[PDB]
């Protein structure tokens, strides 16, 4: 769903991935979470969306942050809203970035 | 802020970790030969550490993991079904060094190109803390005993108490360990599946098929 | 011996600022002092007090050397073009038991990867999804290149001789276009 | 400063070949992707022909392909654009565009050409 | 023909004139040793074979038990061709 | 069904359609009883042959496959990893 | 398809012009405007339908709300008197527009 | 004008993916790499490097390929980084055009 939001980047930092959702035609879904409890819902799809073409280069990635539970960081894109998961207290939104977080570089 | 109790797992029975407990394999000290899983194989097992970890949820998930691989030995005709499992509720005293600090601690000392990044990811996603060299019996408090009868598929779960365990406030050792440069020509960090987790842990559990983790993260 | 590319392998000027021209590969001091044609090629062809770049060092017309990459300030640096056209037959070659190691990329290019036993380089082998007659190989090799050179086993190499690519400097071994690679043990028919 | 400068555009009977060319001078000719595109009389602007820095990848529009045929040279510092079985559609103002953002693959175009007619007709 | 409970010992991805065939070496201690090749007849616009050569090769990798159904060589000497590829439940046995 | 993993992963040719492929496997129910019907199931799921690429579905099995932690599958159409003890125990 | 209007207008000097132009399909930002001085070469004006290129007067300005672009000229100069393009470089094909042309 | 210049002994630390700004038909990936044996005081501690992907054409390009393998194995590498700046975590980030795995000490000094 369209939300309307003014199409700006959102930071995430510090979060590993958890509870992957997907369907038959649709687009695959993970929870991301910090010190225990759920941060943002970022999800990816091949078949509809604004960054349909994102899904390879971000399944390259989300399947390794999510066997290794690395430090990453989610750059979501908040235009559309998604309700896959149900009563969800956490939001969901699309995806747009995952990014390896360096402590020692201090970029994440 | 070291873990006051860290969890173990392992299939002797309590007449005898109460009695005996664990001991190292060998003589290894080095922090990666032990984490990326060679100090730990078949006929190079030498290592110097007594793998634990220091959350009780890592260690159910491995127990009810193993509890697939009893009943599915079954269907299959090749398993008895039947299983049995301990956790050994173990204080820990001033001779645990945890991984994830012990593993940062290399790198940072001895080059990044020597330490694989995979090994200290799962030394974090393990929270393993390392006994060195011994876990002498007066460490041992509570072990948990897991019974599973795969005619009815019922889980029956008993806790025991320790007679020689000694009272005392003890915490981990904050500080990492220290180890040489490693001579060892490191080729993967070894992990078993169903689920991730560290080879060393894996056979002092108890063949076991041991697969590399860089050869399984990134998808084909 | 060090391998030197042939004559035909050098475009007229390369590109400014330092970066040649994609399939292009800069060249070292070694191989330019390896063959005396391309010594007598760029010392008639360049007029003037002109001082080019190399990635070992410079030209001018005696050879200076330097750093690294110190030299690729000045615009006019060599390219030589990394894929030459042998003419050689189309056949397969066989090359048994080498690891990978000593990788190679570029930009919109070719990967590549060192294959050695026992210490010492066999055979250089390269697929390149663009360019050459083998483009529909690279979408099939790259799984195999990345599980032999994660778990590091001994591995051989089948490759057809007729490109012979230049994207290794200084480099003894041969550079060739791959084919086959198979997992192996002595002594089997799939061998 | 940037240039573009076109040249050779004329009268050609249908079913003919032609060479459109543009030079360029300040800056590396083809370090920047370069595209063809061309104006009809009294309509609106379309795009036909792309050109990497390399000359890797050369797409056409729907309506050119299988009859034009693009190319670069960076000897002589030119780009290329040959023309056959011309039709009577491309009665057309060509002109060759350089991209801003540099170092391949963008669809906006800076620094365009003067423009040079060539006209399909019997 | 089904074939259960086999390992794989050696992967080959090579050659045959214009097309390229992909093949196990299948052996366990028990049995004899198994072999077959696939390649590509008028798949080459297709992505089946890809898919086939991810799985072959995660199974060879994640080391797991394969159940596979060859069709018969007549010509000995030469694998068989391969239709299914089944990885076993990890650290198991197929049913 | 809920409480469910993934035990066998499968792909197979597709008689009905040349250009399509079934990954098809059985599902166990984690601690289920083996004598139990309700743990082993069938699970089947297509995947055009057109279509370069991975499907987003099957990315997911292969990471719940490898890391063997339960789902819970909606009748296959879609399916949930399971998100605490107290949600899928 | 992407249109233009309105497809001619008129304005003083010192005055200030408003052009829309608006697409089948959403283009997001991806939005060009051109100015095309009949008999001379396009310059490029605006880009990313926000932003100015360099050697650019200030005076151009864009909105770039989704579907419906608007592109507005402050002041007019005489300079300003040329057709005007809206380009998408999102999906195949890369549209131009009709032009919309400001004189006196 | 910053002229191509060839760092040595780098190893890839974080490897982090964007959508490009300019153009719907490129990705943007790209990471974090330290240099082994200089201080953490200079930039070359955390040096960003970035390179595109084409998006339109489906599969994995050859230098990705690399990139994947080698920060996997954390080993040594030489690239040639400029003269194209991208941007990365609000700071610039230079555009490497190859990178060459090392062999010892005449490779990579």
């Amino acid at each position: 769903y369209k939300t309307g939001q003014p199409a700006a980047d959102h930071y995430y930092s510090k979060v590993t991935a958890t509870r992957l959702l997907a369907s038959t035609n649709s687009r695959l879904c993970a929870v991301f979470v910090r010190d225990g409890q759920s941060v943002i819902g970022a999800c990816a799809s091949p078949y509809e969306g604004r960054y349909r073409d994102m899904y390879d280069a971000l399944r390259r990635l989300l399947y390794m942050i999510y066997m290794s539970g690395l430090a990453v960081r989610v750059h979501v894109s908040k235009e559309e809203q998604y309700y896959d998961y149900e009563d969800a207290t956490f939001q969901t939104y699309a995806l747009t970035g995952i990014s390896l977080c360096n402590p020692a570089a201090s970029i994440c | 802020d070291p873990p006051a109790t860290v969890y173990r797992y392992d299939s002797r029975p309590p007449e005898d970790v109460f009695q005996n407990g664990f001991t190292a394999w060998g003589n290894n000290d080095n922090v990666l030969e032990h984490l990326t899983g060679r100090s730990c194989q078949v006929g190079s097992s030498n290592s110097a550490f007594v793998s634990t970890s220091s959350s009780r949820r890592y260690t159910e998930v491995y127990l009810e993991h193993r509890m697939q691989e009893a009943v599915e030995a079954e269907r299959a005709g090749r398993g008895t079904g039947h299983f049995i499992g301990y956790i050994y509720e173990v204080r820990a005293d001033n001779n645990f060094y945890g991984a994830a600090s012990s593993y940062f601690e290399y790198v940072d000392t001895y080059g990044d190109n020597a330490g694989r990044i995979l090994a200290g990811a799962l030394a974090t996603y393990q929270s393993e803390y390392l006994a060195h060299r011994r876990i002498p019996p007066e460490n041992i408090r509570r072990v948990t005993r897991v019974y599973h009868n795969g005619i009815t598929g019922e889980t029956t779960t008993t806790e025991y108490s320790n007679a020689r365990y000694v009272s005392q406030q003890t915490r981990a050792n904050p500080n990492p360990y220290t180890s040489r440069r490693s001579v060892a020509s490191i080729v993967g960090t070894l992990v078993r599946m169903a689920p991730v987790v560290g080879a060393c842990m894996a056979r002092q559990a108890e063949a076991m098929v041991l697969v590399y983790y860089e050869s399984i993260a990134y998808s084909f | 011996g060090i391998v030197i590319p042939p004559q035909e392998q050098i475009t007229q000027h390369g590109s400014p600022y330092g970066r040649c021209a994609n399939k292009t590969r800069a060249l070292t001091v070694a191989e330019l002092r390896g063959s005396g044609d391309l010594q007598e090629y760029l010392r008639h062809v360049t007029r003037g007090w002109s001082i080019f770049a190399l990635y070992d060092g410079t030209y001018l017309g005696v050879i200076k050397d330097g750093t690294p990459g110190g030299a690729f300030d000045l615009k006019t640096t060599f390219c030589i073009m990394t894929t030459r056209n042998t003419g050689q037959p189309a056949t397969d070659h066989y090359y048994s038991n080498v690891t990978a190691t000593r990788l190679l990329s570029s930009t919109n290019s070719r990967l590549c990867a060192v294959f050695v036993r026992s210490g010492q380089p066999v055979i250089g082998a390269c697929t390149s999804p663009y360019d050459g007659k083998y483009w529909s190989m690279y979408s099939r090799l790259r799984k195999m290149l990345y599980l032999i050179y994660v778990a590091g086993i001994s591995v051989r190499v089948h490759v057809s001789k007729e490109e012979q690519y230049y994207d290794y400097e200084d480099a003894t071994f041969e550079t060739y276009a791959l084919t086959g690679i198979s997992i192996c043990n002595p002594g089997s028919s799939l061998c | 400063c940037q240039v573009l400068v076109e040249s050779g555009g004329g009268v050609v009977r249908p079913g003919r070949s032609l060479r459109l060319s543009c030079a360029a001078s300040g800056f590396t000719f083809t370090s920047y992707t370069m595209h063809w595109v061309r104006q009809a009389p009294g309509k609106g602007l379309e795009w036909v022909a792309i050109i990497w820095y390399d000359g890797t990848n050369e797409d056409y529009a729907d309506s050119v392909k299988g009859r034009f045929t693009i190319s670069r040279d960076n000897s002589k510092n030119t780009l290329y654009l040959d023309m056959n079985s011309l039709r009577a559609e491309d009665t057309a103002m060509y002109y060759c565009a350089r991209d801003w953002d540099n170092y391949g693959y963008s669809y906006y175009f800076d620094y365009w050409g003067q423009g040079t007619l060539v006209t399909v007709s019997s | 023909h089904l074939y259960k409970n086999f390992t794989v010992q050696e992967l080959a991805l090579k050659l045959k004139g214009k097309n390229q065939e992909f093949c196990l070496t299948a052996f366990m201690s028990g049995r004899s040793l198994v072999r077959a090749c696939l390649s590509d007849a008028g798949h080459e616009h297709d992505t089946w074979f890809d898919t086939m050569l991810g799985f072959a090769i995660s199974a060879y990798a994640l080391k797991s038990r394969i159940a596979l159904t060859v069709e018969d060589s007549p010509y000995p000497g030469t694998p068989g061709d391969l239709l299914e590829l089944q990885i076993c439940p990890l650290n198991g046995y197929c049913e | 069904k809920t409480n469910m993993v993934v035990t066998s992963v499968a792909m197979k040719p597709y008689e009905v359609t040349p250009t399509r492929m079934l990954v098809c496997g059985i599902a166990a129910k984690l601690g289920a009883a083996a004598s139990s019907p309700d743990a082993h199931v069938p699970f089947c799921f297509g995947k055009d042959l057109k279509r370069p690429g991975s499907s987003p579905m099957e990315v997911m099995l292969r990471a719940v496959f490898m890391q063997q932690r339960p789902l819970r599958m909606f009748l296959l159409i879609r399916m949930v990893e399971c998100s605490g003890k107290q949600d899928c125990p | 398809q992407m249109t233009q209007s309105p497809s001619t207008l008129s304005a003083s000097i010192g005055d200030r012009v408003t052009i829309t132009c608006r697409a089948s399909q959403s283009i997001y930002s991806w939005l060009a405007w051109y100015q095309h001085k009949p008999g001379n070469a396009p310059k490029l004006l605006i880009y990313k339908a926000s932003s100015l290129e360099s050697g650019v007067p200030s005076r151009f300005s864009g909105s770039g709300s989704g579907t419906e672009f608007t592109l507005t000229i402050s002041s007019l100069q005489p300079d300003d008197f040329a057709s005007y393009y809206c380009q998408q470089y999102n999906s195949y094909p890369w549209t131009f527009g009709q032009g919309t042309k400001v004189e006196i």
